[PDB]
């Protein structure tokens, strides 16, 4: 993609544009669909302890962003463009599964209810990098607690995957760029 | 309702009728005599430092325009076009000279005058009068050490004086520690609860946190941690409370440096705060360089909330009866390592931003207790604030305020509402002030 | 509006204005003068048998904890903490001796009282009332035949007074048949219509059941399917219809034990209620041995209504004008075979549930009805309820209460409208009486 | 609010409150003093052209069905049941001798009249008066070339009196150029904006055009493109605007004939037109004959706005202060080759239907300034429409009306508002007449 | 999945995660996305008889649940734990059916318009009956009649499917435990 | 399909089952899906050129339409059913593409944020034209702009596919018949 034509393609965005056009594999783009469909059931069951074990490595970095509104032609203000909502390495992936498994987690109580919709995915393995898996795919994910709560959590996520303990592939980045800007879900506190 | 009679808040503050987190008939007059009338916050020098850079932020529910100034001054303007009305900045921050409607191209400079009409002189000749259709200017912008707030009422009193006894809390890390920045942008998110809720709770709460936040501290293994579930209660002297004329308090948990921060950023706070309080002691007094470095717990009246040392910064913006817009920063020390201060900003979001485990902790006891205001058998039931009622103090000769020396109480609960109840019940300032003049000896009866 | 003045319904309940199902302030106006002064549905004796057993319910817009004590009585209170007001209980089911609060952790009894508060000594001292800050208390709780009711005044007619005429009616199957079991839990939806819309359909309306069920009674092949499509009218004396003072009625169709339940159901349940009936005629005699296994489509005044023989039953919480969260159970006769019993929950579910095909048909024609109500050119339009008027009794000497001797009416409508307007303009139960002074005599005019 | 007094509209409509946008008492209040008293469109005649076709329209708020009689004639009537209340008709268009309610299964004909009751004889005997009991009628029903418009109020002018001056400007493409034919079904989209915005813009915003519609401008190649981005003003005697007592008013601009149509129509178009003027010059002269080829923005008072040429016509129906559900027709020439008129109809649908790239550039305009009046700093602010005043002229020897002969200006905002206003604070036609006895004088001063 | 360890994971959930994580087969993925597209698009244009001549099994039971809110530390309250929303055999199904193609169901008209998305499919064979298929999969149900009126459903459906007559594979059970406790969407009148 | 019996079934709705439910083949349901997983990216970044120069053909037709309500009994009333909200050519998607980029279009600032989600997709070739391909694929579209505002779409999409320059499969035909009558997103000015 030509981002001086392409008005308003990101430079960053014509660059995972590039990843998967090229080098096409149908077998790998299944093992991805499969990775990805049996993260999404761990997580919906809520057994966050069997999701750090089979589907996150230990050099994770685990990212959702949120991009401050700006102008399309802002070219002079220069300040951090984007907080982190999530920013966790492995260990604090950890202190949130501890956090969400406390029987003292009054919020808990009844029990949640998930269901996650994983579509669009896309694989590709790393030039540089022949063990490092790129998988693309979007989340539509629900949430629905005390009777007549809903929150509903729409993304894309950029990942990266690795062979690790036992040949698991496992994650080694997520990065989401939350598409909505004031969260209407009453707080992300969700597992993208 | 008659909001001259009513009694919202009963005397001394001890309790307030369930119905005002719910009736938005009352939340309406709130707009009027609480948003239109106090100090709110907007936003802070680090975050517009150069001239021609401006945020947008809420005043109540207003939209306001913050700019800073050729002249290195910051202006604010309500963010509505002069002609027909449309909102003229989209965007949240950036650098301008100036705001072009993109209705009818009317362009406003930054200091909120009307600089250009498309085709003025064939269309409008000599018979626009721009000099009176300048942006409607926010009356008052005042900083206090690089935090600005604004106001609509040009009657108010001078931000200092408006923080009245909180200041003297604040100062140690607000001005003497070199300066805070704020670290932005900040996180937003929707709650269903009443504006008050939050800022009761982070005025004078520490009650709620050993229960409320039971898994959070068992989870994180923060400095606090002793807490979880009730555990433990503070040692004799941990602690104190404050509040004031203006409405403003905080609760102090001496020492407490690393606040909320889970234990990978433990030591190297410890130590960090623990070297500034050394050379503080020489400078300010042994007891306002401990202040430094302890946890504060504090509400800017009406819905300006932080915890100083965990660096965490609000502002409850309201939307309606049960609906609130929080906005969450993180706060740093200037001299701060840069590594330092983007983990600290990391870990201010990963505990009370969006997805903040310990702010979700609270979801459930705001949202309820703000929606239960609204049922029929609640509305005239009284929220209790009596803890320690009959043990608080003014013009002690080491801490000022309206001060209860302990760490758990409801004294800034109480300071909080008597200034609420003031101000619902007065057209303007000068009768808040008249409804004021025994602030102290009502907060400290019995 | 002014409602001691207003005639919302038109002398002997010939006629409602439109607005009364899409005005928010009168639904407001209903919070005090009906929900806050009448019984309303809580659950059943087979829903909390055992001591510490409990439920949430909705009393109009507030919800109770309904707990078994240990003394075998049942105690009802708002789920409301007594301190800042959060949401005590977050369950719709359990076992408890208490109910902690998860907000500063005051603990509560299943006797309501306040039993404990964290680090009482040390914070409160002696000076904290634990006495008088028990959980808010509905005032009147009673049973009939295991079906427990709730009323906030404590000026209200007991139960079964309040009941009236209609409790002849239901006796043969909620008493003589020797009990029901209330099936649990119950189906819940919000439908966009206003409470009072399914109230008054399962009151009164068999007019509408062969052309609103059409395709429901096509396509079930239940005992009322004849009236597909109004392709039959029932025989003379097929039925008949009753209302009573405080405003219960219902419609009586003779025989129909199979109700609503489709063929796979229908040769087994005739030959059970026929059974009990011919034991029950040595009883209670032939006549009510009859209205035992006859279909009764009721409401208890305000919102509570049920089909017997179909076994559903129903509470229309109130939200808003022209919102209504629907609770549906099973109801089943306790000497019934197990087996038959959970057969019969789940036909209830799969006709009258949240996927219940007979109920859907009436989903459009309630929340069209409640929405039109809002619209300008509808709010004094007058909605009709003649059908009838003109032939109804009052003391007949085979069955109470104000009767239409005839299947299909309005009978048990204008009853429930007359009780409606009495409360609406109304202040207390005292106005009440006197209003209703004369209502049997009102409604058998002409 | 005291409507009687409240000045919502300065004198000459020179500006308004912002509250207009935004306010839930005056919507309300609008459904009675604008809604229900003046002529609002239904359909036209090439919608429903043969005996039992019908529509469902909006009325304000309220929905009517709108039915060909045998007679030739238009009756319409509150698609409302007059049992109960349910709603009769469910779908948009259709053809029928009557409407079924399903509810308890009423009969109305095509004439309103209540025509069935099933079982009427068992269950009501005679005693039903069903000549009484006949859908609620819309008073007034009335045709301007095809175009059918309804009004609740049988007090209202003839439609042709209340077009007023703006009649005038309409006849050439409504009648002179051999009718117009309504291309259907419409698109329809809700949008969050008070019906004002959109109708006002339409009645008389020329100098919105360059900037608000730049990127459309430049980017279909349509003939009014030399106004992208404000690049170039029309010449002088570019157009003219216009309005009326009783609202009514639009823009001209000069042989605008293809509009906002891109490139792909243009020349087609240009010479249609053209050879239809050279045709009309003989007939009804050359300046109306020149007025058929020129583009008309207008609305018809209060919430039906039009493009003449484009073809676009909307309707604004209220839903709340910032709520309007916007249905798009397009018009079409009869005597254009069927072709023509295809490729015109999805023209109009590509630029401002629901999809229209034109007008999705509107949205924000229309929305913020909608919601801003909801603002508290902004409900007593002053909206402007001064641009032109003190050179507007009455009872031109060409060019009948309030007339500015200017192409931009904002001449016939100040007529809209002017009749907005004396309508609010008017309780019926009379009251009405008397307060625009001046009309054109208060309109034309300085 | 140990769940003394993943205190949140229910018995039967964990049991649901070891059915797909041992053999997997790609093939039968693909079979049972392609099963579940075709029994969707039936469904989306309303071919009901269709829908139960090709995708239902003269055996099935077709169940859909709403389980009662109760504290997650619950140990004594031991009544029904939830109520059958669906739950039915192919009899009933077949009146559900006659239901909406009855012209007199004046609900349905206006037509009503429907849109399924299935996504996270998964496909084992069952071990004792090798001719057993359990298939998972979640879906968003849309639903919108009569202009404004809009209801999304969302659930995880629990399948057994099995070869009936001529050989094609029917669905011989369906359980959903719906994750809505109330639901908004006027009704549950749809086939999830 | 026996529209005589399924009453609720369309003629043309029974016309596109029956292009599907014959000769399945899964390596071009593999092939449509990397399709369209791929313009559904370059749509969410906002790749509009690209999409144009690598996703649509010369020929196209673009349709969304948006039908009128009528009762199911209708058989008199023969009016216009339906009207355009798309009916596009290749030069009219260039036009709505132009303003899409166009630096004085204000509403795309700040910039729009685009997730899709493609679902249930369908492929079978042409029986006479060898070289045309129909896909049958479900969208549903989440655009987020300004804070605050969200809107969700949902469609389905019956394409035809067809090898241009280069050998690149492009869309040729896109019909939509959008599914709420009363939009309640703003607006349509996505492309589904
Ligand atoms: Cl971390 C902490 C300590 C004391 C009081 C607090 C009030 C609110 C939020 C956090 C607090
Ligand atoms: Cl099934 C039945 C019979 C008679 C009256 C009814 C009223 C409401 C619902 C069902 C009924
Ligand atoms: Cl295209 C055009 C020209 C002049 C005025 C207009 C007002 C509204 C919409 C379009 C217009
Ligand atoms: S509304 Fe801003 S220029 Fe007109
Ligand atoms: S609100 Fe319940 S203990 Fe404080
Ligand atoms: S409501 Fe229409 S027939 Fe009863
Ligand atoms: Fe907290
Ligand atoms: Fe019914
Ligand atoms: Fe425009």
């Amino acid at each position: 993609i030509n981002i001086q034509e392409d008005k308003l393609v990101s430079a960053h965005d014509a660059e995972e544009i590039l990843r998967f056009f090229n080098c096409h594999d149908s077998a790998l783009q299944q093992e991805a669909t499969t990775l990805l469909t049996q993260e999404a059931h761990l997580l919906d069951i809520q057994a966050y302890r069997a999701w750090l074990e089979h589907c996150v490595g230990s050099e994770v970095q685990y990212q959702v962003i949120s991009r401050e509104l700006r102008a399309a032609s802002e070219r002079r203000y220069k300040l951090n463009e984007a907080m982190n909502v999530y920013n966790e390495n492995f260990q604090q992936l950890k202190v949130r599964v501890e956090h969400q498994l406390d029987p003292q987690n009054w919020g808990n109580s009844p029990k949640l209810r998930f269901t996650r919709f994983i579509t669009n995915v896309q694989a590709a393995m790393d030039v540089n990098d022949k063990e490092l898996l790129h998988i693309r795919s979007n989340v539509i994910l629900h949430r629905a607690r005390r009777g007549n709560q809903v929150d509903v959590f729409y993304a894309a996520r950029e990942d990266k995957w690795k062979r690790g303990e036992g040949g698991v592939r496992k994650l080694v980045q997520r990065f989401v760029d939350y598409p909505e800007r004031i969260l209407q879900t009453h707080n992300l506190m969700v597992f993208l | 309702m008659n909001y001259n009679n009513k009694i919202l808040v009963s005397e001394s503050g001890l309790s307030q009728k369930h119905l005002i987190h719910g009736d938005e008939e009352l939340f309406q007059h709130e707009l009027k005599t609480i948003f239109a009338r106090n100090w709110l916050f907007l936003t802070h020098d680090s975050l517009i430092p150069a001239p021609g850079d401006y945020v947008t932020a809420k005043m109540g529910i207003d939209e306001v325009i913050v700019s800073r100034q050729n002249d290195g001054s910051i202006r604010a303007f309500l963010n509505v076009c002069r002609h027909r009305g449309k909102t003229l900045v989209s965007v949240e921050a950036g650098n301008a000279k100036g705001f072009v409607c993109s209705y009818h191209g009317w362009g406003f400079g930054s200091n909120g005058e009307l600089q250009s009409v498309p085709f003025e002189k064939d269309l409008y000749g000599e018979s626009l009068n721009k000099k009176c259709l300048g942006l409607k200017e926010v009356a008052r912008v005042e900083s206090f050490h690089g935090f600005i707030y604004g106001c609509f009422d040009q009657e108010a009193p001078p931000l200092m004086d408006y923080l009245g006894d909180a200041a003297w809390y604040l100062e140690p890390m607000f001005k003497h520690s070199g300066g805070l920045e704020l670290v932005g942008p900040p996180g937003k998110v929707v709650i269903k609860a009443n504006w008050k809720a939050p800022a009761e709770n982070f005025v004078g709460d520490a009650y709620h946190v050993g229960w409320t936040h039971a898994s959070s501290l068992r989870s994180g293994e923060s400095i606090f941690s002793s807490l979880a579930g009730n555990a433990a209660l503070p040692p004799e002297g941990a602690g104190l409370q404050m509040t004031s004329k203006y409405g403003s308090g905080m609760g102090v948990l001496w020492d407490g440096y690393s606040g909320v921060h889970s234990a990978d950023l433990v030591p190297e706070l410890m130590a960090f705060g623990g070297a500034k309080q050394e050379r503080l002691n020489k400078e300010i007094g042994d007891v306002r360089a401990r202040i430094y470095r302890s946890h504060l717990n504090c509400t800017v009246f009406p819905n300006n909330s932080m915890l100083t040392c965990s660096g965490v910064f609000k502002v409850w913006n309201p939307i309606d009866a049960n609906t609130t817009e929080v906005w969450t920063y993180a706060i740093v020390e200037k001299d701060m390592p840069e590594d330092l201060k983007r983990r600290l900003a990391d870990s201010v979001q990963r505990t009370f931003g969006p997805a903040g485990f310990w702010e979700s902790d609270d979801n459930d006891n705001m949202e309820t207790a703000s929606q239960n205001g609204k049922k029929y058998q609640s509305r005239d039931s009284d929220l209790l604030s009596n803890l320690g009622f009959g043990e608080d103090v003014y013009g002690d000769a080491v801490y000022p305020g309206v001060v209860g020396k302990s760490a758990i109480g409801e004294t800034s609960y109480r300071g909080f509402y008597r200034a609420y109840q003031a101000h619902v019940s007065s057209s303007n300032w000068a009768e808040f002030e008249h409804a004021s003049s025994t602030w102290h000896t009502e907060l400290t009866k019995t």
